[PDB]
């Protein structure tokens, strides 16, 4: 677990979305899943994990593709975070779902 | 992802053996040559659009797959195609830093073959370019750092392949 | 026709993708072209003769 | 190891190795001649440290050996020292790669789970890996004894 | 304490040093 | 560096899909490095920005964030 | 977020009454002036970065804010103040396009004020890069497309103030 | 494997309904067309040699690839190209007979591109080798049975690239 | 720094500092002495460096010096040769703080962006840190001037 | 989040100036001190919990905050409080390796105080641990490195004051 | 699959050129070398089962791959081990003789990963066993004939690995 | 070649290869001095050999340069002279190799489908490789001229 | 060389050599080791030396390669390219003789008059073998840079 994430997010200081935000890119997640897999899996799997559902076209793997090429996970969750669609389904308080 | 030192502790603990004389040799093997991979990893950071652009320059340039029809084409395709030419570059000098392929067939050979048979990108070309890539490195850092380049440079090729 | 033994006669694109591309395998003119490998013109005016 | 953690925190980044990263991967390179050494001095005498940790612990744990503890009787306190061995072979390995990356991913993550689905207390082990850090600290010089304590002291920190 | 050998030096059921005793304990004429 | 921003986004497609309901008017801290694509998607969705403030900056420094 | 069209909609509908006289001719105002938008828009998405560049070449450039101790000393400073000048180059186009400021105190002016105040950035010397902006972009685009892409520039600049 | 008659029957099969008045018009153009796909692919038929050797003599003769280190270099590779090119105007003939394309992917668009990306062929060669066959059998046949020829030589070409 | 990136990737990680960090703070802070002695070489003789490198760079390129060119004329050649000497001062932090975050943090994050918004040719920049390179490990010792020669790579290396 | 260094490299660098011989000073200061740094953070790490256990036995223990009413009363509370004592030794051994007190005010005393006090948790109370978490690492490491832990405890007390 | 000549006539044919001096060089190498290549195979062909028996008796027998519970265990195990030990050797022999690894990743290397992969095979076991093979072949055919062995058995543990 | 063609044909047969294979690798490997004799001196006089060779065909077959003929023009008999550079060149190759695999995989396998996709008569072409047979078995001594003639007739013989 | 300079001073004055020139002479014999450890530096890098160099002289002097120029052509930059390599290769005699008579004693006597005769600038050869000089003094050490830059500098001088 890691604890200071536990302790802002119960305090309400730091919103449901940046502690979905800070946990992706914490060293669990990226030895857990960004590690053992290509970015083209990894970036599935991202979606999975952070927006609840699959890429559903191709220009968008396109896109989140040259997003991890530019940047690593760390830009990938911040692309994936920062969207309209994690701003429309689950706001700022709401865990993801699938 | 494991290196030389993770791999030997790796087999010496599936034995669950304490490490032995052999393990010790091999440890020191790549304590030797750790010097000699951190110098080529720096030469190899230094001039990496370089090495990817005469990598281009001399295989894929002026040929066919450049040209209209080809899978190199459009200015998207030829982004791509830098893109995965750099990629090829740094994982290489990664597994020559590890002194272990592990992160090449973890995390580049894994699903590789299959993501170009349904794009349609040639393998033959891009094991071309990236032999290329080998052979301009080579001539970068060295006759015994381009060697230890090159078998991972070789390890990329025969995974792709 | 009853006189011998069979033998592989055809490859998959799989298969021989997997064994004539490997880089020990490979030629050098198989999917890029290769150009001229001459001397240097000026190695070849220095010379002592035609 | 080093070279792991080094290449996989260069790898999220998207960037090659830093410098300061790669004399840290120098450095280690060449400290590896001491880290072979004491790995040496604590893989020959492994008998006298588990035997004489062992003896120590059963000294001022009592509990664990006396009838109702874990640790009762022939076989179950042969199974405790060999829980010691695993421990000092992991102790071992962390001491050559550089690093603690061996220990935790072998012999760390689900410690306290397995040893409460075995009924264990957590804390008589914390003091058999303490009687081993002494037996093992006793036996080098100071520099080694610190290299060799700083391991030993993840472990038992990593325990509570 | 004394009776603990390494787990590396106790014999398995691939290895013959289970049968070495017998072995030892067998007469073998010249 | 962190910016503790207050804000409030009315959702504006709540009609549509009829989800429930998140509780709008929140205050938190963001960090630096995102906070532009942030206050750029508050502006997407139409929702006013209340107060900026910059929490743990220390502003006018050049390295050590 | 709303054109001249639909703020006059709006009006119209707040009211509850039908579009009189006094609306056909606002828009009547705004058809005939739509061409010139259109004409000035294109002119000025053909030279967004020479627009830009001679911005700062006019003001922050070689003054003491590019030097030591300024807010645009470092590179990554002087890069988000090019992407702060594009963000007022652009959105100045979309109100001029639109015919009204609302985008501009919607999604520019809604906490730029406290963020620039937070951050340390001169607000005089962004009012005044902004003006050289307004200049440049009326010496490329005439006079009265000028004028009404200076009144959305000098919205920015009194929204900033 | 399916003409023009098959692929309506099939229609209003998977429908299950009966044989209405649009497919009796389908019916009744495909056989207006017919006596002209007949003569054009006897046409054709005539001068398979002379139409693979003129766009060869177009396309690729002089070129690189004909030159040491090119695709069509050795006597093999120029057989082995000489058989592709007439397997590619003998199907585009088949194509044009069924008046449906559907023989085309079911037997030479099925494993083309991966055979082509393993061997190393290039593909826009052989895609400008299959236009100028398409423009020399077009001058052969005339105008629409040339343009009936060249819808199906455009699906092979797009199905190639 | 290093001291900097240690923290910071254990902070992340919720963990204290592993002992093989610790004792790559430990060799940054023995060999600190010699980075002050490089600092010192570097620092000392900014003139020469600067002047030399000028010199041989517009030998090399010399169509920004020409008319059409960035750095044509008296002012725009000095505030080419301003640059350099940032490039140099930030190759000076980068060597006293064991890593390369003051100069990626200071001068080479929007760096293309900025030189891009000038009209500058990046590739010249880089034969001009290339020449400073020339000049500076032509100054020093073997292991001094392959320690600043690792920043001067590095500098490079983030222009293309 | 900026140590000794990186704050010296900060105050040359918002000058403009070179690393002039104040600076120099400094930074042979801190090379002089890091040694000690190094072994206190080691002997801090080696008793995390026992320190923690110490100081909530000297002050916390057998007085009212246990007991029924006070804050530090459930098992929630308790293992809160043995957590946010893990966090400021954790973050005091953090700031006396950077030798600069940054890293608190960033990351522990940013919002601590209206955290406390919209919770309810007495701010004297704990400002008393960590006094007594101070004093047993003082006895712990010694005099100076004491001297030097206590600063930024010090510090911690001072900022949630 | 090419020995030195055919590799060396195979640059020379893609280059188009005729057989220059370095050629001629290459040639002289390989017809020089060729004697000891020769013995050296007879040597090898001498003792195939007597090498391999060795090879296991250093490296697979007596450890944990023999016992239960190893993919070496049963005799159809063992038989099959035996047998890809002798493949390993033959195919060394024949790219010893030809001068050229060719043959080894024609057919040895090609799908030999994948399918020790899918069977469970131990690679770095049979890696070590190839280098006991390498080792005591290079004890019974002398120094340099040993090296020329080897540099196959390098190629073949490669590829495998 | 030789070697290529006895590691095949043992490769198949599951065999290692027999001592007869093995002398008969030795025979070719001491016969390779006066390979590369042949070797130099097919290469040496290629022009002589092309020129006269092309002169007795056109000589012996006019009317395939006569107007209607395939080699008719400049340029044609320019290419019909660049085939016979190329006969010539596998030739040389075959010399080398001590075998016609060389030849036969690059150059004999489709040729008369590539010679009817070109409109070219290929007794014509099999009489310029019998006048270069000619001119080069003109120009060696007896065994040379033996052994070179060996290649020429395959060629000769693969033509029909 | 210094040894036939020695000898002919000596032989003019109707004396023996002075043992100042006679440890002069043993000083160069010394020396050799270097001398010809800079020849094979120069000696091996050649390509890069004179195309290096072409190209830098290229763009520094663009109206020798304009029509209208000496070297306009493919045929006439590849005679410009052999007349550097010329003056490569007596650097390299000058390097390996300790004296500039091999340099001055082929290439440099009437210098002045065939290049008059031949239509060429001077200056422009004096400003190839400056980049000739550029591109081999970067492609070594210090001190074999100035011992190899002295005959450089001597060509140079010689030219004007
Ligand atoms: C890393 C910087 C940092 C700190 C320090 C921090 C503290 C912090 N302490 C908290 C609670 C707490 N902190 C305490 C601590 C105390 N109360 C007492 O009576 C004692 C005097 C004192 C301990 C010495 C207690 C009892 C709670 C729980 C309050 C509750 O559950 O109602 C909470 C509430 C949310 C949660 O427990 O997990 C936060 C966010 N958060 C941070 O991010
Ligand atoms: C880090 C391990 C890793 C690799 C290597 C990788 C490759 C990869 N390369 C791709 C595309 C590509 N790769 C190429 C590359 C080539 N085509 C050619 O003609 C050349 C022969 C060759 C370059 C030398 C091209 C042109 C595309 C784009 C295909 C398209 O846009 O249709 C794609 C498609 C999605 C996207 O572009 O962003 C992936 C996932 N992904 C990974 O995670
Ligand atoms: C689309 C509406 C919109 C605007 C305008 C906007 C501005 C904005 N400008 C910023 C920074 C900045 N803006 C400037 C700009 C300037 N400083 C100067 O000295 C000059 C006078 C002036 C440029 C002309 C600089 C230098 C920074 C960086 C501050 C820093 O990195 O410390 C930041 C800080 C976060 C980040 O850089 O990416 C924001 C959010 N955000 C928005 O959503
Ligand atoms: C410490 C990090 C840092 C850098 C790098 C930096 C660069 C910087 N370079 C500038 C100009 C310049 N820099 C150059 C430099 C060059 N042009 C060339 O042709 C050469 C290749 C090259 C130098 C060798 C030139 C010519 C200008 C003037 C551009 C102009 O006048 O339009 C300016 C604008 C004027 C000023 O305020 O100085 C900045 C801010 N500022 C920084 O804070
Ligand atoms: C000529 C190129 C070539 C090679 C090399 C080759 C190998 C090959 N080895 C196999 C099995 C095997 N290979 C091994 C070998 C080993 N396992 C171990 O534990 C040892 C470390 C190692 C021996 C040194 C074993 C034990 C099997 C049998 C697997 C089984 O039966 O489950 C199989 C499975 C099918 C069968 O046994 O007959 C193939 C195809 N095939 C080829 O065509
Ligand atoms: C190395 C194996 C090899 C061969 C043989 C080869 C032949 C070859 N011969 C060609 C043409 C030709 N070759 C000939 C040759 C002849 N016509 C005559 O009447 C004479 C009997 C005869 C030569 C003595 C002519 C006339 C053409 C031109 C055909 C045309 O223009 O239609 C062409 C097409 C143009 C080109 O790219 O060169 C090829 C590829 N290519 C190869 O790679
Ligand atoms: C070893 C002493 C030595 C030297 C130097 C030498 C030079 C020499 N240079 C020649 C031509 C030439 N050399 C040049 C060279 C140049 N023109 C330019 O613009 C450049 C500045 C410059 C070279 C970088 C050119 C253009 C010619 C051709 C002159 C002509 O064709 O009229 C020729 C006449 C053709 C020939 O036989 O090569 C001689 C003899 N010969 C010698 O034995």
């Amino acid at each position: 677990s890691i604890s200071y994430l536990e302790s802002q997010v119960k305090s309400g200081d730091i919103s449901m979305k940046e502690f979905v935000r800070r946990l992706a890119k914490s060293p669990l997640y990226r030895k857990q899943f960004f590690e053992p897999f290509i970015n083209s899996r990894a970036l599935e799997l991202a979606f999975r994990h952070i927006l609840g559902r699959g890429p559903s076209s191709r220009e968008e793997v396109q896109e989140y593709f040259a997003i991890v090429s530019s940047g690593g996970l760390a830009a990938l969750v911040d692309a994936l975070v920062d969207s309209q669609e994690y701003a429309d389904y689950f706001g700022e308080e709401t865990v993801p779902y699938l | 992802m494991q290196d030389a030192i993770t791999s030997v502790i790796n087999s010496a603990d599936v034995q669950g053996k304490y490490l032995d004389g052999s393990a010790m040799d091999k440890l020191k093997a790549y304590f030797t040559t750790g010097a000699l991979r951190v110098r080529a990893a720096s030469t190899i950071s230094a001039n990496a659009a370089a090495i990817v652009k005469e990598a281009v320059a001399k295989s894929l340039l002026y040929s066919d797959v450049t040209r209209p029809g080809g899978n190199m084409y459009t200015t998207r395709r030829y982004a791509a195609c830098i893109r995965d030419l750099d990629y090829y570059l740094r994982y290489a000098t990664y597994a020559m830093l590890a002194g272990d392929p592990s992160i090449l067939d973890e995390r580049v050979l894994n699903g590789l073959k299959e993501t170009y048979n349904s794009l349609g990108v040639p393998v033959g070309s891009t094991v071309q370019a990236i032999q290329a890539m080998k052979e301009v490195t080579a001539g970068l850092v060295g006759a015994d750092a381009g060697r230890e380049m090159g078998v991972y440079f070789d390890y990329i090729c025969s995974g792709l392949s | 026709g009853e006189d011998t033994v069979p033998y592989e006669r055809y490859l998959t694109p799989g298969g021989y993708s997997l064994r004539q591309t490997r880089p020990g395998a490979l030629r050098e003119d198989v999917g890029v072209k290769v150009k001229v490998e001459k001397t240097a013109r000026f190695i070849e005016l220095g010379t002592s003769s035609t | 190891s080093i070279v792991t953690k080094s290449i996989v925190n260069a790898d999220a980044e998207a960037r090659y190795l830093s410098p300061g990263e790669l004399d840290r991967i120098k450095a280690f390179v060449t400290s590896g001649e001491s880290r072979l050494r004491i790995a040496e001095t604590l893989t020959g005498s492994r008998e006298r440290i588990i035997k004489s940790a062992g003896d120590a612990l059963f000294q001022k744990r009592p509990d664990v050996v006396s009838p109702g503890g874990n640790a009762y009787g022939e076989e179950m306190t042969a199974t405790c020292l060999r829980d010691m061995d695993y421990y000092l072979r992991l102790i071992t390995y962390g001491v050559v790669a550089g690093d603690v990356t061996p220990i935790e991913e072998i012999g760390l993550v689900g410690v306290r789970e397995m040893y409460k689905s075995l009924g264990t207390p957590v804390d008589a082990v914390a003091q058999a890996v303490r009687e081993m850090k002494a037996v093992a600290t006793g036996m080098m010089s100071g520099d080694d004894a610190a290299e060799a304590g700083a391991y030993f002291d993840y472990v038992i920190g990593a325990m509570e | 304490v004394r009776r603990f050998r390494t787990p590396d030096r106790v014999p398995q059921a691939g290895d013959p040093a289970l049968f070495l005793n017998m072995a030892r304990s067998a007469q073998i004429p010249k | 560096r962190m910016f503790k921003i207050t804000a409030c986004v009315p959702s504006q497609s709540r009609i549509r899909t009829q989800r429930e309901l998140q509780n709008t008017y929140f205050t938190k801290l963001v960090p630096y490095d995102n906070w532009f694509r942030e206050q750029q998607r508050i502006m997407k969705m139409g929702g006013k920005i209340v107060k900026v403030q910059l929490a743990t900056g220390k502003p006018g420094t050049n390295t050590g964030l």
